[PDB]
Parts: structure tokens; C-alpha cells; sequence
DNA sequence: ACTAATAGATTAGAGCCGT
RNA sequence: UGACGGCUCUAAUCUAUUAGU
């Protein structure tokens, strides 16, 4: 029998109001047939329905429904329906659009009277629900369980999450190689004035009075008087292996500190290598950037991505600031950091202009552009075909793979 | 080959129980959870903010379509999602001349001048709520421009702190908000352009209005039931540390109760942003009791969650003052270390809800990611995950990703998709931002709708 | 005991742009 | 302060170690 409410409207634009109503009627336990609802000629089958499955025809009215000769169709059709049932109630407009006159419509419909949506949705729901009950149209129960399906099916079965498998590639660069041993050498008195390791070239600090570092004892020998003489046998060697296991526990010092003095070396090689590597560097509130600088880069790119830039009259310039963390996994986590320079040659010394700058420069890149740009730049540093060194001694180095890790995750979207 | 664990979007519940994942969506098919009889407004602003604010409500009383309708689903209308009236005709209105606002900019004394400016409008409100029969549910304060910028110790910190003590629900709405159309920086464009994002502007001001007028928009139902979710905030005073709680948790129907429990708390001690075990147990003891008075039973777990670390003496008050059979779980998480993934093929960012599990006592979770159902990522660049580590405490790491990533679904100040970070902490220190600007304050009003 | 230095750590904030 | 988010700039604490008071 006839017991659906057709609803009518334009294909593009109306869709908004027809699936809010079509929504909420069907939540009201009526059964509701709208294309964007529910199609899949396809003129035979709302025709069925108009001629027999439909029981209502409600217009959705606009100022372009009613250019639509595809919706005239629909009034023609349902005009003579209505003839066939003598139901002079059957069209019932649904007048949405305030620009619309509501007197400039088809003689078909300009004689019947509105259901007025213009000011407020809210009581034309009300008045269609009035109509409704008034003209003793059956509706179901309103159960939130077929009517759920329907809900699912239009927007909740659209949150599903495809569950295919992808790739990410992240901004931590494992430490692929540590050296064998951890050496705790002692030039207390050998250290002339007891210096900083600004002069040592090889990262060293004096844990207590033991100058630990991943440099043999001789190693320092032109930068450090006195300490050129010194003798070996009486250097505390502890196995990274143990440390970084966090199995070597001495009252001399603990696992913790000792990751620790391991964590500041590695910061200090990056920016001594860092040094020997062609790039200028940038002072950042709370690490060291380095910009790169015309002339250090071809065409300012490297590795097809670029790493430099100009901007309308500064220069932006891909930076990047390196922290090793071993935890989790021993990794150099990397961030990215835009400078922007005068004129490619020196950065603005104005904090708030540079940052300013960032922020307008980062609308034009996106996610690929991000990634090709870190990948790019990282790969410059690479020394050998998959990887770079980064010399932690003369003899010990800390080697770092020049891609990121990949995470692999569960699922995509569309 | 890392592999990453996925943590699906927990559902909050709407009119009827009924489940969504979206409140603008939920809201706008199913309708709040708590509907109210109507909003009586409350306006304190000029002749020019009375007449935009009415024009404000009159245009979100017809739907709003926003440009990229697909991505930011449309607005209906107040009456058509709510269910409730909110009329503009219906205004309490208390005038503010912009002379006596320019006499009080003229003062040299800067605190004096931002203590006047709040005292204005307070002191109307105050006298409106006992000197008007006509009741009101909120008090929209439509300031003008020259409040927001040559006042700058804060306008809006004072102003809903010094209206603590006589629990009135307000909603500042700075009129470049409302008339953001007439509000142009001299280029002929307005200065924050709301065109393309009117509807999710309409969505986010009704939201807020219908919550501190009474009404529950929508509830969470998605989290362990006998458990507390906490959270504490600590805010700087220059040397003193105030320490700030929120607490969420189900009810014997399984209904989410979230209320403050907080009191004045400071703690003087050389670590940063910790408490003296005074301190604590008191905390404790009033989220217990509060537990307790709610439901009758004791929590079977005391989910203690914070941006920072707690220590050993803390701990130890907090176990002392915990009876028995309760668990505690104390978790850290934080927003710093940058873990930044990039999807290899393509140019949208990863999903929202993908969780790297570090070991057994530690988590990464993305609170931020791109939504399909929105289509719409909630992150411009690349979305930092959270940083989920089970400081103390016994737990399984993806129960607590799945437990934050629900606590990151209950923001009533904002309609969005979901919070970046839980809620329980941002509404603690919106708390914290205010119970600070004023005086202590005694009993502080536990509920958000005096804060937010 | 207390100050200074070198760190990395852990947390605050202030703010400034984007949408 | 309708909001959210990224970023930038400061600041302190913690811990270790040495120096000094
Ligand atoms: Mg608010």
C-alpha cells in the first residue's frame, strides 16, 4: 500500500534541507523515499512509487526548484496522482528559500497553500507534523533501530575506517652504531687550567673529575698540554652495550647518568659535525637551527626537494634542530624550522618578524611538502650510500641512518 | 617496521541515548540529552552591542550555511537543533555607555583600570540579578573593541571570577565576533574572516549558551564505569603553585557526572608544580567524598591523570587517604617531544585516533589526526601526538589511550570534532586561570558552567 | 649547608599567526 | 575573550657534576 512521503527537490543544493527533513520524518516512524535517500529507469521506479507507493508529495520550494524542469516533472506526475486520489491535500510546498516571493510559483502550486520554512525550520517541522497527523498519515513506531540503519547508511556507515594498511614516515633517525666501549679517562691535573672541551674536538665531558669520552687517551694531545702526557691503565671503560641496556649499575655512576653524559655527547658531535658540514646555523630560544644559505645549495634544492627559499623580500630558509633520544629506541628526533633571511645571506634579527614570517610561509606547505623537504635535507648530511657519521672519537663514531624510521599503521581513510 | 595500534572513536550519547561521534552532527539529527524550557537572555552593552546581538540571534534563528558545507556540517537554527527558544526579543538589557568606559581608560593605574572596567559590568549584572523580577538564565556581555585591546590582571579572568560568589552563568561575546561583517582592518575585508566558517561559529555560540543556560548538549557513555577520572592542573603566582581538580565519572545509571572538585590549594615547596601531602590528601579526601555523596559506594579506581609527574611523597599521601579495594593510576601526559608522521603517498595527515604503544608504561596517541567523518583534519600541519606515560600505578596502555581519547570528547565550550588534549585537564585550567584571578574564594562554584 | 658554571630533563608561561 | 591548532620568545625547577662561599 501507499504509505511513503515522497520528497522532491533540487539534485545539488537542496540536499541539506531535504536530508534533515527525510532524517527527522523517518525518526518520527514515517516512511520516507528521497533520492538522496535512497536511489540506486530510475523515472519508472519514483514513478511507481508516485503513482502507487507515494502517499505525499512534498516539494521542497526554492528559487531553483522551481527552474528544475526534472522537479516539474515530478509536480506533473504527482498533480494527476493527485487526481487519481482526489486528494486535494497531496502537494504540500515546503517553501525554504526567504528570496523566494512565495507568489512567483507554477499555477500548480501557486494555488495550494505553504508550508512556511522560511523564518525558522524548527516550526515548519512542527507545521508539517501538524499537517500530518491532521490528514491521518500512518507512521510507524519511531524505533531507533531500522531508522538507526537508515542513520548509519547516511551519515554512520560513513565513518567507517578503511582498514587497509599504510605507510608513515616519521622524523626519528635511528642511531645505527655505538662505539664498543665507554672510556672515563682522568686529566684532573693534567687539564692545564681546567678548560672547557670547547678546544677538544672529540665530544668529552668530566663526569666528577674523570673526563669521559668516547676518545682514546691519546687522542688529545694538540689542544691539551700536560694531558699529551698521559699514561694508560687507569681509564674506567665501561660497555655501552651494558649501559644502554641499563644493566651497568656502579656506585662510580648509575645507568641514568651515564645515558645521560652519552645523550650530551651526541648533542655535541651533531653540532661539532655539524660544523664540519657546509650550512650556516641559526640561534633559536632553545636550540640551533641551521639555515641553509645560498651557494651550500644548487638552484637553494638538494635531493629534488628544496631545503632554501626567498620569500617576497626576506628568503625562507629549511632548518632543522637534532636532539638524540635513546628512549624508546636511540634515535635523533628532528624538527622542522623555518628562518627567513634578509636578503638569503643573514636572518632578520627581529624574533617577531621571523616567527611572523613562519607562520604566513607554513600555509603554503603541506604534509607532502613537509616530509619531502625533511627527507631532502637529511639526505644531504648522508656520507656513505644509507647513512651518515656523526665522530663521537678519533677512533669511535655515532652512525645515523639517513631515512626515518617507518611506523606502519592498521588503517586509512578515503 | 613499527607497527601502530588503533584506537576507534567512542560514541556520546544523545536525546534518547542514541549514539553519535560528531556533536555537530549528533546534536543537529538527535538533539540535546537534557532539553531546557527556553533561554531568557541577558545583555550588558551599548545601544550598538544590543542591536548586534539581536541581529546575531535572529540570523542563528534561520539556518546557517557555511561555504564548504560537505566538510563543517551546516547549522539548522537554534529551535531546530535544541529544541528549546532562544528570542531575541526577550532582552534584559542593561545599557553601558561608552562614556563612563572612556572615563575609566583615562585612569593612570592599570590594575585600577582593568579592576573599574570589570566592576562596570559586574555591578549591573550584580544589581539586574536582585534588582530584576524578569529572570535570566545567561548574561551575554557584548564588549566593545576598545575593552579587549586597550585594556591589558585580565578582563575576562576577573570578570567571571568576582561573579563566582553569586553563581551567575555569563558568555563575553566581543562584538568583532558578533558584527565580524562591519569589523575591517582598513583594507575593506573583515579582520578575521568568518564567511567560510559562519555555521561552525553558530554551532560553537549555541553550544556554549544552551550549556550555561541549563542543558546537557550531549553526555559520554563510552568509559569504564567505578572509575574517577581526575585531573589537576597547577598555575604559576609570583612563588606559589596552585593546584586545580576536575572530576568525571559514571553514575549507578551509567550517566557521566562532570563537576570540579576544586578548593584552594597551594603548595610552597622547591620542586616545581608538586603538592605537600596536606595538600593532597585533601584533594583526594573531597574527590572520594564527592564520589561517595554521588554514588554511595567508593570508586573501584582513582584514574589520577596531569601534565606533569607526581613524586614519591604525594603518592604516598594519596594511598594513605585512599581506602581499600580503590586502585590508583597515576598518568602523565604530555605535548612535547615532536613525533611528527608523515604519510608517505598522499597530502592529507595521518587518521585521528592512531596510538605508537612505546612499552608497557608508555604511549603515543594521536588526539589530533584527520577525521573522515568531517573529512576535515583537525590539525593544519602536522598533529603532535600526546605523550601518554602510566606514571604510578598498575594499567594496560590501551585501556588508558581509549580512556583519554574518550576525556577528549566532552568540551562544551567548543562544538568541534573532539579536543586536542583530555578535557578534564583543559576545564581544570580554565578553572585554574580563573579561582586565580580573584582573591581565594571560599567553596568556589564547582560546576563549569560559572567558569567557561 | 649556601651561590656560580656546564649540561639534560621537565614544566611553566607569556606571547604571535593560522584556520 | 565563539573557537581550535601550530609556532615563537622568555622563565624557573629538577638532577648530576665541578667550582666557590
Ligand atoms: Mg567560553
Amino acid at each position: 500500500a501507499r504509505n511513503k512521503i515522497f520528497i522532491s527537490h533540487a539534485a545539488p543544493d537542496d540536499n541539506d534541507f531535504t536530508k534533515w527533513l527525510a532524517l527527522k520524518l523517518i525518526a518520527l516512524g514515517y516512511e520516507v523515499w528521497c533520492d538522496v535517500l535512497f536511489l540506486d529507469d530510475f523515472w519508472k521506479v519514483i514513478d511507481k512509487e508516485i503513482r502507487e507507493g507515494a502517499i505525499k508529495f512534498l516539494l521542497a520550494t526554492s528559487e531553483i526548484a522551481i527552474k528544475r524542469d526534472g522537479v516539474l516533472k515530478e509536480i506533473a506526475v504527482a498533480e494527476k496522482v493527485k487526481k487519481q486520489l482526489k486528494d486535494d491535500n497531496f502537494i504540500i510546498p515546503l517553501i525554504i528559500d526567504e528570496n523566494l516571493s512565495y507568489d512567483d510559483l507554477p499555477p500548480e502550486i501557486i494555488r495550494l497553500n505553504a508550508v512556511d520554512f522560511k523564518k525558522s525550520w524548527a516550526v515548519g517541522l512542527q507545521d508539517l507534523l501538524k499537517a500530518l497527523d491532521d490528514q491521518k498519515v500512518e507512521k510507524n513506531s519511531p524505533d531507533p533501530d531500522k531508522s538507526n540503519a537508515l542513520y548509519q547508511q547516511i551519515f554512520l556507515h560513513n565513518k567507517g575506517i578503511i582498514e587497509r594498511e599504510e605507510i608513515y614516515d616519521s622524523n626519528w633517525f635511528s642511531i645505527l652504531s655505538f662505539p664498543k666501549e665507554l672510556r672515563f679517562h682522568d686529566y684532573e691535573k693534567l687539564m692545564p687550567k681546567g678548560f672547557d672541551v670547547r678546544e677538544l674536538t672529540y665530544p668529552a665531558v668530566r663526569y666528577k673529575n674523570y673526563l669521559c669520552t668516547f676518545a682514546w687517551e691519546y687522542d688529545f694531545m694538540h689542544q691539551l698540554p700536560k694531558t699529551e702526557t698521559y699514561n694508560s691503565s687507569q681509564t674506567i671503560r665501561i660497555p655501552t652495550e651494558e649501559i644502554l641496556s641499563g644493566k651497568y649499575d656502579s656506585p662510580f655512576i648509575g645507568n641514568f647518568e651515564c645515558q645521560r653524559l652519552i645523550v650530551q655527547l651526541l648533542n655535541k658531535a651533531f653540532e661539532l659535525r655539524m660544523k664540519e658540514k657546509g650550512v650556516r646555523e641559526y640561534p633559536m630560544s632553545n636550540k640551533m637551527g641551521y639555515w641553509f644559505e645560498k651557494g651550500k645549495l644548487e638552484k637553494d634544492k638538494f635531493n629534488k626537494v628544496l631545503l632554501v627559499g626567498k620569500q617576497k623580500d626576506k628568503h625562507w630558509h629549511f632548518g632543522i634542530s637534532a636532539a638524540g633520544k635513546l628512549y624508546p629506541f636511540p634515535v635523533l628526533m628532528i624538527s622542522s624550522h623555518i628562518f627567513f633571511t634578509k636578503d638569503g645571506k643573514e636572518l632578520i634579527e627581529s624574533k617577531k618578524i621571523q616567527h611572523a614570517a613562519r607562520r604566513r610561509q607554513g600555509k603554503n606547505w603541506w604534509n607532502d611538502d613537509w616530509r619531502n623537504k625533511l627527507l631532502a635535507f637529511v639526505k644531504y648530511l648522508s656520507d656513505d650510500e644509507n647513512s651518515f657519521y656523526l665522530e663521537v672519537g678519533s677512533e669511535e663514531k655515532i652512525y645515523i641512518s639517513n631515512e626515518p624510521v617507518q611506523f606502519v599503521g592498521k588503517v586509512s581513510y578515503n | 617496521m613499527k607497527e601502530l595500534i588503533y584506537i576507534h572513536e567512542p560514541n556520546i550519547l544523545f536525546a534518547n541515548g542514541q549514539k553519535c561521534a560528531d556533536p555537530r552532527d549528533g546534536l543537529a539529527l538527535f538533539g540535546p540529552f537534557t532539553k531546557i524550557y527556553g533561554i531568557k537572555s541577558g545583555v550588558v552593552g551599548t545601544q550598538y552591542g544590543l542591536s548586534i546581538f539581536k541581529n546575531y540571534i535572529n540570523h542563528i534563528q534561520k539556518p546557517i550555511y557555511n561555504a564548504n558545507n560537505i566538510t563543517r556540517p551546516m547549522f539548522p537554527g537554534f529551535e531546530a537543533v535544541f529544541g528549546c527558544k532562544w528570542d531575541a526579543d526577550n532582552v534584559v538589557f542593561k545599557e553601558v555607555t561608552k562614556e563612563e568606559i572612556e572615563k575609566i581608560l583615562y585612569t593612570e593605574s592599570n590594575h585600577k583600570r582593568t579592576y573599574d572596567l570589570v566592576s562596570l559590568f559586574i555591578n549591573k549584572i550584580i544589581t539586574a540579578n536582585k534588582n530584576e523580577d524578569e529572570k535570566v538564565d545567561v548574561w551575554f556581555l557584548v564588549i566593545p573593541d576598545e575593552i579587549y585591546q586597550y585594556c591589558r590582571a585580565q578582563f575576562h579572568d576577573q570578570l567571571k571570577a568576582r561573579l563566582l560568589e553569586h553563581t551567575i552563568p555569563t558568555q563575553i561575546l566581543r562584538e568583532s565576533t558578533l558584527a565580524w561583517r562591519d569589523f575591517k582592518n582598513k583594507f575593506g575585508a573583515p579582520k578575521r574572516d568568518f564567511s567560510k566558517i559562519e555555521g561552525h561559529l553558530a554551532w560553537t555560540i549555541s553550544t556554549a549558551a544552551f550549556y550555561k543556560a541549563g542543558g546537557k548538549p550531549w553526555k559520554l557513555s563510552d568509559i569504564r564505569s567505578g572509575v574517577c577520572y581526575l585531573g589537576l592542573v597547577y598555575k604559576q603566582i609570583e612563588p606559589k603553585n596552585a593546584c586545580c581538580a576536575a572530576q568525571m565519572f559514571l553514575d549507578n545509571g551509567d550517566g557521566t557526572v562532570f563537576k570540579g572538585e576544586v578548593g584552594p590549594w597551594y603548595n610552597q615547596e622547591k620542586h616545581e608544580f608538586h603538592l605537600n601531602p596536606k595538600e593532597a590528601k585533601a584533594l583526594l579526601t573531597q574527590a572520594l567524598n564527592s564520589y561517595k555523596e554521588q554514588n554511595g559506594v567508593f570508586p573501584k579506581e582513582i584514574f589520577i591523570h596531569a601534565k606533569t609527574k607526581f613524586n614519591g611523597q604525594e603518592w604516598n599521601a594519596f594511598q594513605e587517604v585512599t581506602p581499600e579495594g580503590t586502585n590508583l593510576v597515576g598518568v602523565t601526559i604530555t605535548k612535547t617531544k615532536p613525533l611528527k608522521l608523515f604519510k608517505s603517498e598522499g597530502n592529507y595527515p595521518i587518521m585521528r585516533g592512531n596510538a605508537f604503544i612505546v612499552n608497557e608504561r608508555s604511549a603515543f596517541l594521536w588526539t589530533v589526526g584527520y577525521v573522515p567523518k568531517t573529512e576535515s583534519t583537525l590539525s593544519m600541519e602536522v598533529p603532535n601526538p600526546i605523550f601518554i606515560e602510566i606514571n604510578k600505578g598498575e594499567a594496560d596502555i590501551e585501556q588508558v589511550l581509549k580512556d583519554v581519547l574518550a576525556l577528549t570528547k566532552l568540551n562544551y565550550n567548543a562544538c568541534i570534532y573532539a579536543d586536542g588534549v583530555p578535557v578534564t585537564l583543559r576545564f581544570a585550567d580554565k578553572i585554574g586561570e580563573i579561582l586565580t584571578a580573584s582573591t581565594e574564594l571560599k567553596a568556589p562554584p564547582l560546576a563549569f558552567k560559572y567558569y567557561i
